[PDB]
């Protein structure tokens, strides 16, 4: 009902938990396999519509990326097909447009702005009527292409019937990324897909909490006098956490507490001990109106509560 | 898989390993099974005849009006 | 274990901020040359590289010692990783330094040097000499997210009186005839 102190299931794992996730539940596994083969009966149905300037829309449930991987190994062995799976924080519009230059068209990268490359690739596929290209783009609606400048680039390539676009939709706001001025080029053809399978690939961008090994390996390679200062500010933080107007301790009372607990001796040496803390994203200073530099720790409320239990040895 | 366990998304598959260069038509996939193969290609060649002639009427009707 | 067992991976050395451990790694590298003869070690000194780029072509001229080549402009991520995957060549050892200063707006240049000893033909050992400033939070986002890479982390605690006083006994008593200070001033 509060933070993370009532339940003992704290610190969510990232790689040490996939060992017990492989044992899935075979609840009616025979009915789930035949559901995937239901869409496999329409193998020779996609090429009868994509060659006329149409696209394939994938929506519904299940892993949308685990279904197109089987269709590529059945009829994509002699056709120019490019699969795009952009989900990690790094996929942009420059890693796709500049990838078909020195591989498909065999030309080194030397474009200038964004609009200079858009009108340069159209002349290569318009004068030639024998340059097919299948775009097996997975999860088109990622998280770094919500702007209107991302669909107008790919929308120009949809006007030609020699370019095949196959994308997947995994969001309830499908017509929110394209209006009537763009549907004339794509000409979306909706096809429901039922797979019923979890996702074990793109799960990385979501917020877990912070690794406890970072706060543990930082004090081992730290000076002995600096560890007593970090363990002193954590005690006064939880005791005053109930106060909603907690603005942080001042610098005058902090300098007096050092000599009371046999710590630092002067002022310039105390500021030198705070250099390895501000660079490790542990504490930071704020421009106070009273001319006093406040001291706070920008971490979670439940993280500091689990630090006093590991220092008992 | 081999196209998602890294930090890049540049994966292409160009048919260059094969020595021969063949072209697969579209009407060859209309008969996936026992569905008159001799008549499957006869109704597909008429599919474009009745479609390219109606488009010429749309551009003519829209222009004459 | 990597030179005998035909293994290769990554090794991130998070040294203490300013303790003078650059001479410790130089002692191990020169001892391996007199023991085994056949491998080559390429050094890295990116102190004159103020930008995040121009780092891969700086070390591309050392292919196989006697066999060198010449650049042609815009040719990275193609010929550098091709010769490393060759099993006929010796075990190349690459040294890394000040890796935190080679960051960018999206640290895209650090996503290709940490995945080479993990794909096909792993024949490269990563050794990074750098002090402790930040762990695996924004530099390498693959950790705590991907189950493919398994790096190793070794830290160095600050030397207290058990090592500073000890390092001075073998420093002055071995080269000088008589000490110039008392034992009370050393503590």
């Amino acid at each position: 009902d509060r933070t993370l102190q009532k339940l003992k299931r704290a610190k969510l794992d990232q790689q040490t938990l996939r060992n017990l996730l492989s044992k899935v539940s075979p609840s009616f596994s025979a009915e789930l396999k035949q559901l995937n083969q239901q869409y496999e009966k329409l193998f020779h149905k996609w090429m009868l519509q994509l060659h006329l300037g149409f696209n394939i829309v994938l929506y519904g449930l299940g892993s949308k990326r685990d279904l197109l991987e089987r269709f590529r190994t059945t009829m994509l062995q002699d056709s120019i097909h490019v699969v795009i799976n952009g989900f990690f924080p790094g996929i942009s519009v420059k890693s796709v447009l500049n990838s078909i230059t020195e591989e498909v068209l065999d030309h080194m990268g030397t474009f200038r702005s964004i609009l200079d490359q858009l009108d340069w690739i159209v002349n290569k596929f318009k004068e030639d009527s024998s340059l097919e290209l299948f775009l097996l783009i997975h999860n088109l609606d990622s998280q770094m292409l919500r702007g209107e400048k991302s669909q107008q680039i790919i929308g120009q390539l949809s006007s030609l019937h020699n370019i095949y676009l196959i994308a997947s939709i995994d969001h309830l706001n499908a017509p929110l990324m394209w209006d009537h001025a763009k549907q004339s080029l794509f000409n979306w053809l909706w096809y429901e897909t039922t797979t019923y399978s979890p996702y074990t690939e793109e799960t990385s961008y979501e917020n877990s909490s912070l690794p406890l090994s970072s706060l543990t390996h930082v004090l081992r390679s730290l000076t002995p006098n600096a560890r007593g200062i970090f363990r002193l500010l954590i005690k006064y933080q939880l005791d005053n956490q109930d106060n909603p107007s907690y603005i942080g301790l001042s610098f005058q009372d902090f300098y007096q507490q050092c000599r009371e607990a046999f710590l630092v001796n002067s002022d310039l040496t105390l500021r030198a001990q705070l250099t390895e803390f501000r660079d490790h994203k542990l504490i930071r200073t704020k421009k106070g109106t009273d001319g006093v530099e406040y001291l706070l720790i920008p971490v979670d409320n439940g993280t500091l509560t689990d630090f006093l239990e590991k220092e008992e040895e | 898989m081999a196209t998602s366990s890294m930090s890049k998304g540049c994966f292409v598959f160009k048919p260059n390993s094969k020595k021969r260069k063949i072209s697969l038509p579209i009407e060859d996939y209309f008969n996936k099974g026992k569905n008159e193969p001799e008549d499957s290609k006869l109704r597909f060649e008429t599919y474009q005849l009745i479609w390219q002639q109606m488009k010429s009427e749309n551009e003519r009707l829209q222009e004459e009006l | 274990e990597h030179i005998c067992g035909k293994k290769a991976g990554s090794l991130y050395l998070s040294g203490a901020p300013g303790t003078g451990k650059t001479a410790c790694l130089s002692r191990i590298l020169q001892d391996l040359k007199k023991e085994l003869k056949g491998f080559k070690t390429i050094m890295l000194n990116c102190m004159s590289l103020r930008t995040a780029q121009a780092v891969f072509p700086a070390i591309a001229q050392e292919i196989c010692q006697e066999e060198v080549s010449r650049p042609a402009g815009k040719d990275m991520m193609r010929k550098l990783e091709k010769h490393m995957t060759a099993e006929k060549g010796p075990m190349i050892v690459l040294v890394l330094d000040e890796m935190d200063q080679l960051d960018s707006k999206g640290q895209d240049v650090l996503y290709t040097l940490f995945e080479w000893p993990w794909l096909s033909n792993s024949h490269l050992v990563l050794i990074g000499i750098a002090n402790t400033l930040d762990l695996t939070d924004r530099i390498l986002p693959r950790l705590q997210a991907r189950e493919k890479c398994k790096p190793q982390l070794l830290n160095f605690p600050p030397y207290t009186r058990n090592q500073i006083v000890t390092i001075l006994q073998d420093r002055l008593n071995q080269v000088s005839r008589d000490q110039v200070l008392d034992n009370a001033a050393v503590q």
